[PDB]
């Protein structure tokens, strides 16, 4: 089970830029609803299939 | 139900030109006076101008 939100590498906390984070921060919690309004979604593709 | 509490004063940008108003910025001395709304029912856009 993966967990994906949206982060900027400028405005975001000292965990998420290191791998260490479990939960998002503000900045990033009001980037991802905010890019989720204007109809956003991730999907994952894998390679070989 | 409560939307938004708009703030006293209004924030300061040196060099941005949008200003996503999350709850840690810093404010500048000069009051801030709302005088209306206009709601966008095609794109769903509030406006608040003042």
């Amino acid at each position: 089970i993966v967990t994906i939100w949206v982060y900027d590498p400028e405005s975001a906390s000292t965990e998420e830029l290191i791998w260490t984070a479990k939960k998002p921060s503000l900045s990033s919690r009001v980037l991802t609803k905010q890019m989720n309004t204007l109809g956003q979604r991730p999907f994952i593709f894998t390679v070989e299939k | 139900n409560i939307l938004y509490k708009i703030p006293e004063f209004i924030p300061e940008a040196k060099e941005l030109d949008f200003l996503v108003l999350l709850d840690t910025v810093t404010y500048t001395n000069t009051p801030m006076t709302p005088k209306g709304l206009f709601f966008n029912t095609l794109n769903n856009m509030l406006y608040i101008w003042g």
